[PDB]
């Protein structure tokens, strides 16, 4: 594998120290592991495949000048992709983040049928086409 | 223009300003949307 | 040249109306991300910007805005010496753009009547 | 047993016999395009792009409604079906109105994506389009009728999900448009949904009209709290400011659907809210101040007064962290005089059977019933995803309702037993011939609504359901666990309330009027100034001041659903949590946080700093109430029937009459929804007649 | 011509490529992992993050490969893997005039051999990457910022790094200097989520998990 | 038509005018509130409503490629007059 | 899989003692950076600063983590060295302009909507 | 002088509109190049999968 | 006075060490609250909680008792101390 006298280091991955994020926004913030719910205006599913963590919204004032969103959040706009719950929290866990995963909502199986809309005892019955 | 004159229209203006930095006819920005959200306004009555 | 790109101008209908409808593809296509647009119906019913600020502090006067509007109802003028003694007045308001527009409707018309086959 | 092997372009996928082509599809991944297919509603096959290609089989099929069977292989990207697709996409958009740049759809359009990927890049449509008459269905749906598809899914959704059959088409061929035909107003509680359910621009938002662009809008998920449902919902905010609410797909609450009121009401969150402190002058006048004089006034007057008269009566919008953070303050100060605005029976068991305040086999059990009895409830406004829930399972599963309340429109069709309190005793000896039934049920259900509670007899009538279900529980016709009590509560902060240990009612206000009263979020009116004794100190802690703050003396602006975290219990026990969207508004601040910085300048401060400490310290009051979207069933009937064979409190002879029997009711109930300006459109809309809405919906 | 506007595709280049690899994979079975050619004609080569002194020197030295040019070195941060950080070396062969690809994989707390050994150019391009990522390169002659202010904190290339960073500059009169002071900007970025809820390429649809 | 508010600010025409207690106005001070005095909500109003005599008609904005995308109309509610989305050009049936 | 490649030490002893020679590179370096850089807080004013530059990750338990630290402490010295770093920067460390902020729960309730 | 010379004649862009935008005459005229200037200017052409690296000879 | 303000019994509801826990709340309970009917026992239940017993006094004072692997006469005991230790 790696013949470098090759080191246990069985304590947990560690990086807060590594990546130059300052002290407030490293425990104050809470990351939140979750697959993205579809957009219920479309009928497509392809943007609840992946898992994706973000941070807490944070105040976002009016510039007196103009009236932008003024904001003092560096990690507002800053959203990861992640292809499995696991790796999602790993990173989580590796960066010292606070988390709250969310289990993947999934449609439940339906059970469709043409002929029940001309049902003869039943209530699905239609009334129009 | 005198031979071929431009297109006229009645939002065309009809002085043609200069840059007006500097004068005190300049431009400040501002917003030009009104308020989002409203207050309570709270009654007159003493009541209490 | 006609297809000069300069200082942004909202130009509108002969009519008098605006063209800008709130569509939103110019701030959804600029680079910078120099266009700030809120939109809500007017009392005609129409949808009509009540805010469009276009930031020429942030501006890279690439066009885009003016390929992506789908009634040229932005445009890059031909005008560029209007430099500014202060900052703020680099920050462009609807109002500031409707004067623009107003004012070089005369060039801006003939720009694209001269340029318009080409797109 | 009986799966079927069917190929996904060759893939091998077992498919249970009756499954669709769609289904297998979406198996192996592929989803098959498609307008006039929800998996809600009923399937229609007339949009004809689900057309999908089998193998061995010159004829492209409709996946939306063939049934697969053995050895079909779906060759999904076949060129044939390819330019099924290209066609269809053709014939679709050979009509359509240039409208994107003034569609709303514009960025979320189901049209304009499948254009993108299934379709083609360019028309050879050189003739005149047609253009259709728009059709007006009230304040909140606006119609651009040209720009429909019919793909019929509308129609289909009034028909089944909402019930009223007022949607529908008229004449045939190109000219076959989509309307109500006669001047009707779509009003439902679940009419909104139809503009989620229209793949088009064709019916849209009317509140949400021309505001933003979906591409900009951040979606964050939260949870209803305007009913007792807890629906999941996805606030849609830019420029830190809400504008619209859209469903959350969560199969077990609310489907995919969401009511009136939990959709047009955001703007309700912007109008007669609290955002700076108020204290009284020496007029008596409110007036702005900083957060310090007015928490400085009310630390001393907490000090000051201590012992009973010291209370607290919690609202109907608020949180559980706020809530446990109220009553640890006021059980320092030995105040165990917590109220909440809506009134549960405490006799007998009371709160202190988890089962005795729930719907115990949850809403999605319905779906499983045979027997549905409501008692004194009008679920249609007072839960309307509940209604919706019991109509689905009507549906199919040929569900039978009885309601012992007054007759309202239920949309489907119930048996009214009556409108006595008497006939609950009947059902309980048998001498009423429904008892029968309910014996012979296999899996019955009793519902008895939280507004019906709100009567002087409340316990009778809780006492009378209970013997309901011990009578029917007796014989063992009902399975195993089926938990058959069923409480079904409006108010969203009640059942955590009930959680913690507030009093479910407002008697220990009138019994011990207290000289300092803590309303937190009450806008009920329920107990005012007259039955408080003389210069009485009164906070109110809100957003909305309507029918509390103007009767208090410190108006402490307090947050909103959309602009904090916490946690809202359903009626079913499950315990959901909302995430900020927005900041507050001004100067207002967390409501737990406002109780913790009152406790702290008070002297007695409260141990929890954080929210994770305010969420520690509910579990240590109820450990349910962190188990997040997980109910937790309560068991011990026979605990609480036992506890409440004691008082034999006796019914009285007033009708059960829900306050809610019309549409009028359902809009103005709550303090944000009153506060709102589109639910004053909709109540006029419903009240006087259809010459309110009209506007110029051409745009 | 019947695909006007389809790129027109070259199978010649293909298999001399998918041979090559196929040869690679032969001589250095130590380290090669997985080799491809893609679709327009670039062949990858994904070896084991200790092959990264011996596979790119053979490259560099065969007679048949003669890689002389580190035409480009960099790395792909991809979250969602163990071992994120992705290092991309490009080379070149002026004398058959053919461009590879050679990607290993390494995390945040593991050194890579420095290939300024082999490659004289890597030396200012492994300092880029040691400051976009922070992958250090262990026996580099010096590893330093080379890109970031002095008195950085932090790698901006990382995905979980804010595009707007964490610390602004400003001038302060007070102490008369160019202080630095936590970010806050007059308009928020306004992150637009732009991205079709419809499959695109069925080719390249990940079979379900 | 550009109006006066009660402090004296031109209101514009998305109805914005600072409120007297509010500091912002300093910023006008010495200057002038930029406002377009061509209000488009006035400007559409007199021009006149087309009789067109077709059930359907298309508008385009004039000028084909220098107006807006082509739309058309449907002209069949006697109540009221077809307005183009884009524009705000009405029509109306000749008296149906 | 427990078991992973260092960095530079092969326990925490090393890195230690790598460390304690950084510390006492830089500690021997402060008056030079004060002089040169022609800096205006006392000796002891950046020595002190020095200390609680170590002590903010002495946590750190990972001896990995340890040498990366080291490394970029290496790198920090380097610059102010060579005069790579300026006054502006090295007055960074000293976060002067900066307003003192809140520890309390108190004070942050009343001053704005954050943790 | 030989591109002068050459100058063949053509279209600018490839004739796909969901790679490159259609004509603004073809937009104002047409749903299908409407609907794919909408998307082109607010989404974009979505890429296939893939990583590449292509060079040229620039004057550098 | 520390007049016995509440009890808040945390059970689980189906593992073993809550069982003991559950035979009193099945039996040894109406007869509890027919002893004194002003008592805010609460039996707020919960998966995966190890069975606890809360005894919130006046003044906003708690003391937790475990009760793992207790049996019925056990919880029984262990309770009828609390409500009876109060004056
Ligand atoms: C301001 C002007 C000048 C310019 C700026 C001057 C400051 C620049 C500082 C650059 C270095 C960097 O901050 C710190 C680093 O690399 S490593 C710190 C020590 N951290 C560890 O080693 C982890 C475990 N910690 C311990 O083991 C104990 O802390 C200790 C080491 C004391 C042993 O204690 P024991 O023995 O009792
Ligand atoms: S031309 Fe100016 S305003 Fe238009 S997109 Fe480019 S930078 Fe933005
Ligand atoms: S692209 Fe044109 S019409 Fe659309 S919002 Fe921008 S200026 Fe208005
Ligand atoms: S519904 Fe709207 S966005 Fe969709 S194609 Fe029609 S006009 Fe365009
Ligand atoms: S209005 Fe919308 S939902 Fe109804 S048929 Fe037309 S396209 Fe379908
Ligand atoms: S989806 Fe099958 S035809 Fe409409
Ligand atoms: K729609
Ligand atoms: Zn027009």
């Amino acid at each position: 594998t790696q013949d470098t006298q090759l080191i246990a280091v069985d304590e947990k991955l560690d990086i807060t120290t590594l990546t130059g994020v300052p002290e407030e926004h490293i425990k104050t913030r809470k990351v939140r592991i979750f697959v993205p719910a579809r957009n219920n205006m479309q009928s497509g599913v392809n943007n609840t495949k992946k898992w994706k963590m973000e941070f807490d919204t944070r105040e976002r004032w009016e510039n007196p000048l103009m009236g932008w969103s003024s904001t003092a959040d560096p990690l507002s706009n800053l959203v990861l992709t992640f292809s499995t719950k696991e790796d999602a929290v790993a990173f989580a866990e590796k960066n010292g983040w606070s988390f709250d995963v969310e289990e993947r909502k999934v449609p439940k199986p339906k059970s469709k049928s043409y002929g029940a809309n001309f049902s003869w005892n039943k209530r699905t019955r239609v009334s129009t086409k | 223009p005198t031979t071929k004159p431009p297109t006229a229209r009645k939002y065309i203006w009809t002085n043609h300003k200069f840059n007006v930095s500097g004068t005190p006819q300049q431009y400040v920005p501002y917003s030009t949307t009104r308020k989002k959200i409203q207050e309570w306004v709270p009654p007159s009555t003493p009541y209490k | 040249s006609p297809r000069f790109r300069g200082e942004h101008a909202l130009r509108r209908y002969p009519s008098g109306e605006e063209r800008c409808i709130a569509c939103k593809l110019c701030e959804a296509v600029c680079p910078a991300q120099a266009i700030t647009i809120e939109a809500e119906p007017r009392a005609d019913g129409s949808r009509r910007t009540t805010r469009y600020d276009i930031d020429m502090t942030k501006c890279i006067y690439c066009g885009f805005c003016q390929e992506a509007c789908p009634v040229d109802a932005i445009v890059e003028g031909p005008n560029f010496e209007f430099s500014t003694e202060t900052h703020e007045e680099l920050l462009y308001n609807k109002e500031k753009l409707l004067n623009n527009g107003d004012k070089w409707e005369a060039e801006i018309a003939a720009n694209i009547q001269a340029d318009y086959l080409y797109r | 047993s009986n799966l079927i092997e069917v190929f996904v372009d060759g893939q091998s996928v077992m498919v249970e016999p009756g499954t669709t082509v769609l289904q297998a599809c979406e198996k192996v991944g592929m989803q098959i395009p498609r307008f006039c297919y929800h998996e809600r509603l009923s399937v229609a096959g007339n949009c004809r792009m689900c057309l999908v290609e089998i193998e061995k089989a010159p004829k492209v099929v409709a996946a939306c409604a063939m049934p697969v069977m053995k050895g079909w292989n779906i060759l999904t990207n076949s060129e044939k079906s390819k330019k099924a697709r290209e066609g269809v996409m053709e014939f679709l958009l050979a009509n359509h109105p240039l409208d994107c740049p003034i569609c709303d759809q514009g960025g979320e359009c189901d049209l304009q994506d499948q254009s993108m990927m299934f379709g083609s890049d360019r028309s050879r449509f050189l003739e005149g389009k047609r253009a259709v008459e728009d059709k007006n269905i009230g304040p909140l749906v606006k119609t651009i009728m040209t720009r429909c598809i019919q793909c019929t899914r509308c129609i289909r959704f009034a028909s089944e999900i909402a019930g009223v059959d007022d949607l529908g088409t008229t004449g045939r061929g190109n000219d076959m448009q989509v309307g109500t035909y006669i001047e009707k107003m779509f009003m439902s509680e679940l009419s909104g949904n139809i503009i989620d359910i229209c793949p088009v621009g064709a019916l849209t938002s009317k509140p949400y009209a021309f505001t933003a662009r979906p591409w900009e809008t951040r979606k964050t998920e939260s949870i209803d709290v305007m009913d007792a449902v807890g629906s999941n919902i996805v606030v849609s905010t830019r420029t830190g400011e809400v504008m619209r609410i859209l469903p959350r797909m969560h199969e077990d609450i609310n489907e995919e659907w969401i009511s009136d009121k939990t959709r047009f009401a955001y703007d309700g969150l912007k109008r007669q809210r609290l955002t700076q402190p108020m204290i009284r002058n020496e007029k008596g006048l409110l007036t702005y101040t900083t957060w310090e004089d007015a928490l400085s006034r009310v630390a001393g007057m907490l000090q000051s007064f201590q012992g009973n008269d010291v209370a607290a009566i919690a609202g109907g919008l608020v949180d559980a962290e706020a809530l446990v953070a109220l009553k640890d303050l006021l059980n320092r100060v030995d105040s165990d005089s917590l109220c909440t605005e809506e009134v549960f029976p405490t006799a007998g068991a009371g709160t202190d059977l988890r089962s005795n305040y729930l719907l115990n086999t949850t809403i999605a059990g319905v779906e499983e019933a045979d027997v549905i009895l409501l008692v004194g409830t009008n679920p249609r406004f007072e839960a309307p995803l509940f209604n919706a829930r019991i109509r689905k399972s009507w549906l199919h599963n040929d569900l039978k309702v009885a309601l012992i309340g007054s007759p309202v429109d239920l949309t489907y069709r119930y048996d009214h037993l009556g409108d006595s309190p008497k006939i609950l005793q009947d059902i309980a000896s048998g001498n009423h011939p429904f008892s029968q039934i309910l014996k012979e049920a296999k899996k019955p259900m009793v519902v008895l609504g939280s507004s019906a509670l709100q009567r002087s007899d409340g316990t009778a009538i809780l006492a009378a359901v209970s013997n309901i279900a011990q009578n029917i529980r007796l014989s063992s016709g009902v399975t195993g666990d089926w938990k058959v009590m069923n409480i079904l509560h409006r108010i969203a902060s009640q059942v955590a309330a009930l959680d913690l240990g507030y009093k479910p009612g407002v008697e220990a206000i009138r019994k011990n009027p207290p000289k300092v009263l803590f309303l937190l979020g009450a806008d009920g009116g329920c107990i005012t100034r007259q039955d408080l004794p003389k210069d009485c100190f009164i906070i109110y802690q809100g957003h909305h001041g309507d029918v509390g703050a103007p009767m208090a003396d410190v108006i402490l602006p307090g947050a909103a659903y959309t602009e904090k975290s916490a946690t809202y219990v359903n009626t079913e026990g499950r315990a959901q949590q909302t995430k900020v969207a927005v900041t507050p508004p001004g100067l207002a601040r967390e409501d737990w946080k406002i109780i913790r910085a009152l406790s702290e300048i008070a002297g007695m401060t409260l141990p929890y700093d954080t929210l994770d400490q305010v969420r520690s310290r509910l579990e240590e009051v109820s450990p349910n109430l962190v188990r997040y979207d997980d109910v937790e069933g309560a068991n011990y009937f026979q605990q609480a029937n036992e506890l409440s064979k004691l008082v034999n409190q006796q019914l009285l002879a007033d009708p059960l009459v829900p306050p809610q029997l019309t549409i009028k009711d359902f809009y103005m109930t709550d303090s944000i929804s009153r506060a709102s300006q589109t639910m004053a459109k909709c109540v006029k809309a419903v009240t006087e007649g259809i010459q309110a809405v009209e506007e110029p919906s051409i745009c | 011509d019947t695909r006007p506007t389809i790129r027109p595709r070259n199978d010649v280049v293909h298999k001399q490529l998918s041979a090559f690899g196929q040869y690679v994979a032969e001589i250095l079975p130590k380290y090669v992992q997985q080799v491809q050619v893609s679709c327009f004609n670039e062949l990858e080569i994904f070896i084991h993050p200790d092959g990264v002194i011996p596979v790119l020197t053979f490259l560099r030295d065969h007679t048949n490969a003669q890689f002389k040019s580190l035409a480009d070195l960099t790395a792909v941060d991809v979250p969602t893997r163990q071992n994120r950080f992705e290092i991309v070396y490009n080379l070149l062969s002026l004398r058959f005039n053919s461009q590879i690809r050679v990607k290993t994989y390494t995390d945040e707390l593991t050194p890579i051999e420095s290939s300024v050994t082999v490659y004289k150019a890597a030396n200012w391009y492994e300092r880029e990457i040691w400051d976009m990522f922070g992958v250090f390169f262990a026996n580099h002659p010096d590893l330093r910022r080379i890109l970031t202010g002095y008195g950085f904190e932090g790698h901006p290339f990382r995905k979980d790094f804010p595009l707007s960073g964490y610390v602004e500059l400003r001038y302060d009169d007070e102490v008369k200097r160019v202080v630095a002071e936590p970010v806050e900007l007059a308009q928020e970025f306004r992150k637009f989520d732009l991205n079709s809820p419809w499959e695109a390429f069925p080719a390249y649809r990940q079979p379900p998990e | 038509g550009v109006r006066t508010s009660p402090t004296g600010e031109k209101v514009t025409h998305t109805g914005q005018a600072y409120d007297d207690g509010d500091y912002r106005r300093v910023r006008f001070s010495d200057r002038q509130k930029e406002v377009n005095e061509n209000f488009a909500i006035d400007l559409i109003a007199e021009q006149p409503v087309s009789e067109v005599g077709s059930r359907v008609i298309s508008c385009d904005g004039g000028g084909g490629a220098l107006g807006h995308p082509r739309v058309y109309i449907n002209l069949d509610k006697e109540t009221k007059t077809g307005t183009c989305g884009y524009c705000g050009l009405q029509f109306r049936q000749p008296h149906h | 899989g427990t078991s992973v490649k260092p960095i530079f030490s092969r326990d925490m002893n090393e890195a230690k003692r790598r460390v304690r020679e950084l510390y006492r590179a830089w500690y021997r370096e402060v008056p030079n950076t004060v002089h040169l850089f022609q800096l205006d807080i006392s000796v002891k004013q950046g020595r002190d600063k020095v200390r609680e530059m170590f002590m903010k990750n002495a946590h750190v338990t990972d001896p990995r983590v340890v040498d990366l630290l080291v490394i970029k402490g290496k790198m920090e010295l380097e610059e102010t060295i060579n005069v790579w770093k300026q006054r502006t920067h090295i007055m960074r460390f000293f976060h002067e302009t900066e307003a003192p902020r809140p520890t309390d729960f108190l004070s942050k309730f009343y001053v704005g909507h954050d943790p | 002088s030989q591109c002068l010379n050459k100058m063949p004649p053509g279209e600018i862009k490839v004739d796909d509109a969901k790679v490159s935008p259609p004509k603004r005459a073809e937009m104002k005229t047409s749903m299908e190049s409407l609907i794919h200037h909408f998307k082109l200017y607010t989404e974009g052409y979505q890429v296939p999968p893939g990583a590449t690296y292509t060079a040229i000879e620039a004057p550098k | 006075k520390l007049g016995l303000r509440e009890i808040r019994i945390h059970l689980c509801q189906r593992s073993p060490g809550s069982q003991g826990v559950r035979d009193f709340i099945e039996k040894r309970y109406v007869e509890l609250k027919k002893a004194n009917p002003d008592l805010p026992i609460l039996i707020r239940e919960c998966s995966d909680v190890q069975p606890k017993l809360w005894a919130r006094y006046a003044f906003g004072q708690e003391k937790n008792v475990s009760l793992n692997n207790f049996s019925a006469d056990q919880v029984t005991r262990t309770l009828e101390n609390v409500l009876s230790g109060k004056a």
